[PDB]
């Protein structure tokens, strides 16, 4: 606190001492199991590790990850720094404006990218130009790759949305791992490993089905560590901008009358958006449009189809027309 | 159905309140006067010298 | 209660460094940050100011538009080919004075 | 004890120090256009310039 000298109130405001706390909890269990008949185990499988066990470990690495993209991607993010295609580095520099502005440390920052942003940085004319970037050597036209921008380099992912990245110190996401316990009534199992976790395995015969049920298992938690105040700031979100969407293939004619066509929409970023998109046919009796892509045409005549996005920035939705022409 | 008894144990795994770093103090003068005590209202009178026209 | 009192007389400070009688302010236009710098530059030895002892603390905000900004992002407008604005996020040094990054201060100023 | 002291000019005028403000064009609030879920929900609105400075 501050007060006067020689201020005759000669009274002390004392100060508090509160401490704060959150939970960490296990919630999840991560399985994969195959069943068997005696036929297939004793004519069909030929080598049990390579058919059976090797894919269904896989299987559950695959899973765990999935987790962890789940984690990260569902955060609570207050806003989203939306990435212009033709200009992305102010984006990364607002992001790290913005962990610097939250007294983030600057060390342990992992910036994770989709395959739309990293095509994107490299068609970036700043990295391509060799005269915006120096780099005589030029890597972004040479070799489609950036690497590092506003200090931070680029590790490129699969599991996330191609067309977001996120910047998050060390200490935003929590995993926690348990390896479950072979009971005392069960068959003695072994224990696998995917990517460092100890999953345990478990096989039971049961007579009723003449057959062999196998289970690969692990308990999973994960925590997103919020502040004192209930913000996230440990973790920035990133989005790469779309100002128009195209139905590929143009317009097209439909083989019959029965037939179906599963429709594709790609935002000028190239990202496959159909399961974001909104999807209405002008003429509901000659040609009618599933929610998901799909498109029949059940009377002869024309149809025409719009397939509507909502654009990452938001405002009105971008509107993709096509013509139907079902014989 | 089974009921355990088991505490609830507190944990610390490095996860403190994020504050900012303190980088005024050290650029701004500090401490060129010095006797307050031992002049009138805490008050040290800097003087200015005087410049003169032709 | 020592790192209270620290903050606290910093907090002091910034007080003192932003509530001063500033006659004019120079308004920074992010897209072309450099000139004005460089008229703060001319505004202080027009005042003859001696050019020597003199600090340039800058907010967040104000660091990021420098970064920013295509005077420092594109190596052939600045040379530095290294590109330390693009690779990293860090202008260290325009008009002839050093940038001191503080989150004490407004982060616009 | 603290004090502090701005030093300032015979004529009262301060020279010593120069202040620089970065200019704003336009001011976007986070979140966007939204709808309550209630008459008794609440929603903290921050609002941000074109640089991003939280006005």
């Amino acid at each position: 606190n501050r007060r006067d000298l020689r201020d005759p109130d000669r009274t002390v405001i004392a100060s508090e001492l509160v401490e704060h706390s959150f939970g960490v909890t296990l919630d999840k269990h991560v399985y994969a199991a195959l069943k068997f008949t005696d036929e297939q185990r004793t004519l069909d499988i030929r080598d049990y590790t390579k058919q059976v066990l090797m894919p269904q470990v896989s299987a559950v690495a695959y899973e765990l990850e999935d987790y962890i993209a789940e984690l990260i991607e569902g955060a609570p993010y207050e806003e989203t720094i939306l990435i212009d295609p033709a200009d992305t580095v102010p984006a990364f520099i607002t992001a790290d404006q913005r962990m610097g502005e939250a007294n983030v440390p600057t060390d342990s920052r992992r910036l994770v990218v989709g395959s739309a942003v990293a095509a994107a940085l490299a068609k970036d004319k700043q990295f391509r130009h060799a005269d915006w970037s120096g780099d005589q050597a030029n890597a972004a036209l040479r070799e489609a790759h950036v690497g590092r921008l506003a200090g931070m380099n680029v590790i490129r992912s699969n599991a996330i949305a191609p067309d977001k990245a996120y910047l998050w110190h060390r200490t935003a996401f929590i995993l926690a791992y348990r390896t479950p316990v072979v009971p005392e009534g069960a068959k003695a199992g072994a224990s696998f490993s995917a990517n460092g976790v100890a999953l345990r395995w478990l096989a039971d015969y049961d007579y009723s089905q003449l057959g062999d049920r196998t289970l690969l298992d692990v308990f999973t938690g994960r925590k997103v560590v919020t502040e004192v105040d209930g913000s996230f700031v440990r973790a920035v979100e990133l989005q790469l901008q779309a100002s128009s969407i195209t139905i590929v293939g143009g317009a097209f004619a439909l083989a019959t009358t029965t037939g179906t066509k599963q429709l594709k929409v790609r935002d000028d970023n190239g990202t496959d958006v159909t399961a974001r998109c909104t999807f209405a046919s002008s003429a509901g009796t000659k040609a009618t449009v599933s929610a998901a892509g799909l498109v029949t045409g059940v009377a002869a005549g024309t149809a025409d189809i719009t397939a509507s996005y909502v654009p990452p920035q938001g405002g009105t939705a971008k509107t993709a027309t096509v013509t139907v022409t079902v014989p | 159905a089974h009921i355990f008894v088991k505490p609830e144990l507190v944990a610390e795994i490095g996860v403190k309140q994020l504050q900012r770093e303190i980088v005024l103090p050290g650029l701004v003068w500090t401490n060129p006067l010095t006797d307050f005590g031992g002049s009138k209202n805490d008050t040290i009178t800097v003087r200015v010298p005087a410049i003169t026209t032709a």
